This record gives C-alpha cells, structure tokens and sequence, in this order.
C-alpha cells in the first residue's frame, strides 16, 4: 500500500506543479516548473532481487525550465526585457548593493529619489561609465540614478 | 517532447553511463532518463548531480581515439588563441593576362606584378596581421606564375621569403613558381616541394623579421594551393581557408545523431566537445536495480 | 519572480549587454510566462488519470486486507 | 480623475508652463483616455482564457479529493 | 486548490482592471491601469526546494500608466 | 497567440501611420511617414532552431521620408 | 511641423541659399504634404486585410484552447 | 494517448508557424517558414513489427523557404533590393567588419557620419573600387562612406 | 530579418552584383514577405481540423481508460 501512497503523492505533486504553472500564466518574467520523479528500490545486503518487487516512486526534483518566454509590447520605455541569456540585478536597499537578487521582469519606474526600482521598490543595479570612453570603468554594481 | 536539447533519449538498444564522482569514472551505473543540465563546473549531470560519462574525439578525425569513459565538459570560452599554420588558397589565374618581368618584381610598385590579394592571419597570442599575396605572370616561360607573400604589421610591410622557393628577385625576396598543364589544370608547385615559409619573427632565418609584439617568433605558414587553375576566366579568389583562431565565448550547443556534442563560439570554430558513451549488456534482464 | 545564487548554482558572473555570452536588452517590452496552456492542460489530465489509477490500487490493497480480516 | 501626493509619490514641485521640465498649455482642447480598445478587448479575451484554465485546475483538484473520499 | 484559487483571483483582478479601463473610455483626462503579478514561494528554515512546488500567484500592484492620451 | 497579437499590433501601427499621413494631407511642409517592421526570433543558449517556430513581428521604426513635396 | 537636432541626426550645419550643397529659396510658394492619396488608400486596404488575417489567426488559437478545455 | 499528444503538438507547431507567417506579412525581406514532420517507429532488438503500431509523429524541421518575394516601389533610391541570388552584408560595428550578418531588406539611410546603415544603425558592408579600373582590387568588406 | 552562417549553411561566399551566380541590385525597391495569404489561411483551417481530430483521439483514449477504471 505504501507503493500506492507514493504514487498518489507523486501524482499530487505533479498536479500542484501544473496548478502553479497555470496560476502564474500572467506573471511577468515567470519561468515554468517541471516535476521529475525516480524509481525506488532497496539495497539490502541480502536481497533476493529477483523475488523482491519495487519500492514505489520518489520525487527527484522540480525543474526550473529557463527557456525564453514570449514578449509583449507596451510602448512604455521604462519596461525592459533581456533577449537571450542574462538577468537583471536588483538590491533590497540602496546603501547595500552587495545584497542583491536576480530577476527577469522589467517593470521599472522612478521612485521619489529618481532611482529606477521594481514594483516592490527594489533598486536596480547598474554600472558607471566613463564620460568619454564607452567602456565602464568600475564593475561594481550601484543603484541607477 | 520538451523541446529542451539537454534532454536526451536513447532510441533502440543502449544505456546512458553515469558516474557517481567526477574523479572515479570506473564506478558507473546505467540509466535511461536524459534529464541533463550543466552543474556549476559546466559538466553534464543528472538530477542527482551524477556526471555523464563520455568519450574524447580527435580534433579533426571523427573517430574517437580513446574509448575510456570520462566526464563531459562544455567550456564557456575557447581559451586558446591558435596560431595560423596551414592556409588553403584556391584561385583561378587569367591565362590572357599581360606578361611581367620576373627580375623587375617589386611589391611597392603595382605595375610590376599582375594581382594582389589581402587576408588576415593570427599569431600565437591572437594578434591580427595582414597577409598580402602578389601573383606575377612569368614572361620567359609560358603557363608559369610567380607568387610572393608580404606581412604588414604596425611597423610596415615586410616581405616574407619561402624556405625553398625557386623565385629569387635581385633584391632578395624569395617566392615560389606555379606551372599548369595544357588543359589549364595544376601541374606543379615550387618544383614539387611543399610551400613552407620562414619564421616570421626570427632574425636568424628572416632578413625582415616580423614584429611579433611578444608572440612566438618561430611561427611558420604552410600554403596549400592544390586547387589553383589557369583558365580564360579573369582573376578570382574562389576559396580561402585557414586554421587560425581567436578567443571567443560559447554561443550555442547542439547534438548530432552520432552523439557528438558540438558547440559554436564567437570566433567561429565548431569545437566538438566530445561524444556520449553508450552501454549495452548481452542480457538486460539480469541487471540489478539501484535507486533512481 | 526573483532568484538568488546558491552553492549548486555557482557564483554570479557580472557583465554588460550584448557582450560575450550575454544577450541584448530591449526597452518597451516585458517577458511573459514561458508556459503553453495546451501542454499544461494535457499534463493536468494525465496527472488526474495517474492519481485515479493509484487510488484504485490503494483501494485494492485495502479490500484485500479486509478480506483477510474476515476469516 | 484627481490625484494627490503621497510619501511614495514625493512632493509637489510647482512650476510655470513651458519652463524647465514642464510642458505647455493649449486652450480649446481636452484630454481623452489613454487607452486602446483593441488592446483592452484582446486582454479581456486572454484574461477569460486564464480564468477558465484556473477553474479547470480547481475542478481537477476537487475531483481528485472527492475520488479519494469514496474509498 | 489554493494555488488555483490564487490564479482565479489574479485573473479576476485583471478582468476588473480591463473592465475599468473600458468603462472609463470617455472620461476626460483618465489614465489607464495595468495589473502586474508576481510569483509566491515559501522561505521556511528547512525547505527541500527541489521537492517543493510553487505557492501560486500574488498580485503585485495595479499600475497607473501615465503616457500622454489623445487630444480632442 | 502572442504572435497573432504582435501581428495585430503591427497592422494597427501601420493603420495609424497611414491615418496620420492622410490627416496631414493639407499641412504645409509636412513629411510623410513609413512604418517598417522586423521579424522576431529567440537567441537562447540552447536553441533547437530547426524545431522552433518564429516569434511574431516587431516594429522597427517609423520612417520620416523626406522626399521633396509639391509646391503651391 | 518642426524638427530639432538630436544625437542620431548629428549637428546643425549652417549655410546660405544656393551655396555648397544647399538648395534655393523661392518667394511666393509653399510646400504641401509629400504624400500620394492613391498609395495611402491602397496601403489602408492592405493594412485592413493584414489585421483581419491576424485576427483570424488569434481566433483560431482561442478556439483550439477552448476545444482542449472541454475534455 | 502519447501518440495523440504528439499529433496535438505537431498540429500546434504548424499553427504557430502559420501564425508567424501571417504576422510577418508586412516585414520587409522576410522569408516564410514551412513545417515538415516525420513518422516515429521503435527499433528494439526483438520487435514484432507486424504486431507493433506506430509511435506518433515527430517534428523534423521548420523550413526557411527562400523563394523570391514580390517587390514594392517607393521611389526612394536609398532603398535597395537584391533581385536573384545574394544577400546584403551588414556589420554591427563600424570598426569590426568581420562580425557581420546577412539581410535582404534595403531600408538604408545615412547616419551622422555619412555611412549607409539599416534601421538598427548597422553599417552596410562594401568593397573599395579602383579610381580608374572598374574591377575592385581588395575583396575585404568595409563600411560604405 | 537577419541571418548568420553556421556549419550546415557553409561559408560566406563574397561577390559583386551581377557577377557569376549572384543577382542584380535595383534601387528604389524593397522586398515584401514571400507569403501567400490564401495558402496561409487554408493551411490554418487544415491545421485546426487536424488538431480537433487529435483532441478527439485523446478524448477517446481517456474515455476508454476511465471506463476501465469503473469496474
């Protein structure tokens, strides 16, 4: 019966993953998830092997398939999209650029301090270029003003 | 079908080979699922972070040299600037072109020779150099051509001499001679000797050493002109192939039917990272079943 | 919809736009979810079928044990 | 169709017409809504589609639970 | 089911935003609104992560796109 | 479906450009505009290419054709 | 009907009339719009046709999704 | 059921290809795409063949039919069309003619440096002809000024 | 609407206009899409029909499985 219970658990996990994927259909920058499972078998020192059935099914991992999604056009230049490989970097606080997280949505706007922030008022990390030379001098991330 | 190229399927008979640890390819197990992804070290691993065993193919030869299994790595950079060593040039020379004096050849005077072509070469350190080839139609011997090479660095344009070319101008520049049959096909090249140039930056062998700017001075160039022809058609640079390379970044990765994992970089070389090992046992019904 | 770098992921590699292996940045656009509704619905149906099959198996096990009990 | 300045908005910066970063004032005109009917209708269709998909998922969940209930 | 309920709530919020935009088609000086959503994920001390599905979708904010409208 | 929506947006942009050109038929010194579009295609690191269809159509630019107009 | 010089355009190059690469100035004349009504109307018809085709494609997509929904 | 799912996937792929072709109806220089599929069959060591049904349908490739398209007349000589076989060559940066891509549309204009570029300000690669002799001396690509 | 040369494509062969196997260059013209709306719409209809047939087959499979389930 524990094998049947493992099957039920795996099926319900896949159902939950599909439900989450369907729910996040409109979220900007969302990446779908895929549920992958694996077989279960004992490894006893004295195993009959030929006379021993399976041990059910165990969830291996929930994938994070990162294939490029579709793009919508809003004609709002403050909206940004990364075509290809790359993520935006956003910092929780302006004064701590080291503490940052990666994101993909580009719903940016100027806050009261003229800094580009996300919906949750998280500052967007950017470089500082030379006045004449196009190449960026310092590669440390800093909030964009 | 997931449309994810890192997912692989063995159609027919065969099993994937995966090793528990990277440094112990001997300890391996067979599997059928193909949920593969690069780890932080750019090795293809399963969901349980088990390295996928593969072969190591030759650079040019498709056949795999050693059959021992090793983890498959996909470098993100082509971190090896490869100097140009072999250049394949295929041209058609104008049979009705005006004859020129072999003794009056001078690369500074365009009127002395017939045609001049430009191409780019790379040294050991990846610096780009301009290679100019001068073709001169022999007057004394019909169906005979003289070929000279020059290298233009920042210092200037320095002529390059052939080790055993049978074309010695009074100045000292050494080229090689090309002869053609009655049908216009290729007859002979440099009296049947291979075309190997002198070292670019070695003063011990070159009267005009090329400024390598830190590169290897003993770099040599081998020119392959086995497809050169002389027809009624005008001068034409039909084909130009080199073996040089420059630094580049991983752009895309694909898998062919043979299992070879190929990847193209920004430089342009289609580096074959390796092959995917396949394992078949005579009696599959007796394999012991591990987890996963 | 935010991610952080862990031990398995590696370390964050900083870079510019359209440089090396990085992509490009386009203004006036946003990214939607990389899902296909048809595939999600089909997978939902298949998962429901599998769950029903497993429930049937569990019911079979319980019925067998109860049949043993009534002896 | 009126707004007020909050903490997040900032502070009201007063100015003249056609001075600094401000725009101009034209008499004899009025502003319409900055909406596009085509985009709104297409978004309406897409939102209905997503709502139907989510309702299908919820129905699947309830069907699974009721299937387990009958054991 | 709560993930599906969150999806229903997000879809209905977008529907209401679109309905408001359509209704205000003739109001002078009106500025449209856009609905933006975000993913939900738990941050428990002992999270399996690889074996934990998502937590649905949460409404982030209703934007107030201020792009210039047409003039009559 | 987003490919069809992109096509609709491109068609509507061309329609708006043509409408503006027609409306400005009497304005002195006006220069017509031309709408040019471009294809869309992903550049993912692991792309099937052969098994991946297109990505719709994206507006490239609205031109400002400056060819000499007639004189009154 | 006024333009200004931006980064992409370059910089304003000043000059006289009928000097260098400039044109001439004629009094008593004005410039009309440099448009052709025939071409504009034909493009209008073509754009309407393209819009209808794209709407048909979107309708087909929605019908496919709704057909899958009813399983 | 997986065979039916493969059929659904193939039909939706063809639908997406047709939608892309319809959407790109006005893009200049665009080339349509065609969807080609193939049958699937197992190759097991012990296959009954006569007693084994098919395995569905697999997408083979999305073609890129390159047949010549129709031509429009704009009376703008900066617009160019390649009639026959051949592609225009454009480089991303002026100083790197080596990095180039092929294109077919000819919506060209002079930038602030009097170089012929595309809509994306991508320089158009050209040759260098001799002052008197018509034949081009060097075949290397360089931006046209 | 730009392409690059890959391994399968070959190597870029340069040439002039109206020389060898190359075509000619005409100024004042532009290339449209090489598509036929009639064919695209008919293919759209046929693809929808095939999708409906496959969905019917999948529904039949699911109905058979659920019929077996109720034994």
């Amino acid at each position: 019966s524990y094998v049947s219970l493992s099957g039920l658990s795996a099926a319900q996990l896949d159902l939950n993953t599909t439900s989450n994927n369907i729910a996040n259909a409109n979220t900007y920058g969302f990446k779908e998830s895929r549920a992958e499972f694996a077989d279960v078998y004992s490894n006893s020192l004295f195993t009959n092997a030929k006379t021993t059935p399976g041990g059910g099914a165990q969830a291996s991992q929930v994938a994070q398939q990162f294939h490029e999604g579709s793009s919508i056009y809003t004609n709002n230049p403050m909206d940004l999209r990364v075509s290809g490989t790359g993520f935006f970097a956003v910092a929780k606080e302006r004064l701590t650029p080291q503490q940052n997280e990666l994101t993909r949505n580009g719903a940016f706007h100027l806050n009261k301090e003229n800094y580009m922030v996300t919906a949750n008022d998280e500052f967007l990390l950017g470089y500082q270029v030379d006045p004449s030379s196009g190449e960026v001098s310092s590669y440390e991330p800093q909030p964009i003003n | 079908y997931t449309n994810n190229p890192m997912d692989l399927r063995v159609s027919g008979t065969g099993f994937f080979a995966v090793a528990k640890e990277r440094l112990t390819p001997q300890q391996n197990e067979l599997t059928r699922n193909g949920a593969f992804h690069l780890n932080k070290e750019n090795y293809m691993v399963t969901a349980n972070d088990e390295f996928l065993l593969g072969y190591q193919v030759d650079p040019s030869s498709g056949e795999v040299s050693s059959y021992e299994p090793q983890p498959i790595n996909i470098p993100a950079e082509f971190g090896k600037p490869k100097q140009t060593a072999n250049i394949e040039v295929g041209v058609n020379l104008p049979a009705n072109g005006d004859l020129k004096d072999p003794t009056q050849f001078d690369f500074s005077d365009p009127d002395t020779y017939n045609r001049s072509t430009s191409s780019t070469i790379y040294d050991s350190m990846g610096q780009s150099y301009k290679l100019t080839t001068y073709y001169l139609k022999d007057q004394t011997q019909p169906n005979t051509w003289n070929t000279y090479y020059t290298v233009t660095d920042k210092e200037g344009e320095k002529p390059l001499n052939v080790a055993a070319g049978d074309a010695q101008t009074p100045t000292g520049h050494v080229g090689h001679t090309m002869k053609f049959n009655n049908d216009g096909t290729l007859a002979s090249l440099n009296n049947g000797q291979p075309i190997t140039s002198v070292a670019l930056g070695d003063p011990a062998t070159n009267t005009t050493p090329v400024d390598m700017n830190g590169a290897d001075p003993a770099q040599t160039l081998n020119f392959g002109l086995g497809s050169a022809t002389q027809f009624a058609a005008p001068f034409e640079l039909t084909k130009f192939d080199e073996d040089g390379a420059t630094t580049g970044f991983l752009t895309k990765v694909d898998f062919d039917e043979n299992g070879s994992v190929m990847g193209t970089y920004s430089n342009g070389e289609n580096v074959t990272l390796g092959r995917v090992a396949l394992v078949r046992v005579p009696n599959e019904q007796g394999l012991d079943k591990k987890g996963g | 919809t935010q991610w952080d770098s862990t031990q398995f992921s590696g370390d964050k590699i900083w870079g510019e736009s359209n440089k090396g292996s990085f992509g490009t940045i386009n203004n006036g656009m946003l990214e939607q979810s990389n899902i296909d509704m048809t595939q999600e619905l089909v997978d939902l149906i298949s998962a429901q079928r599998n769950f029903q099959a497993n429930s049937r198996s569990l019911e079979v096990h319980n019925q067998l044990q109860q049949n043993i009990l009534q002896i």
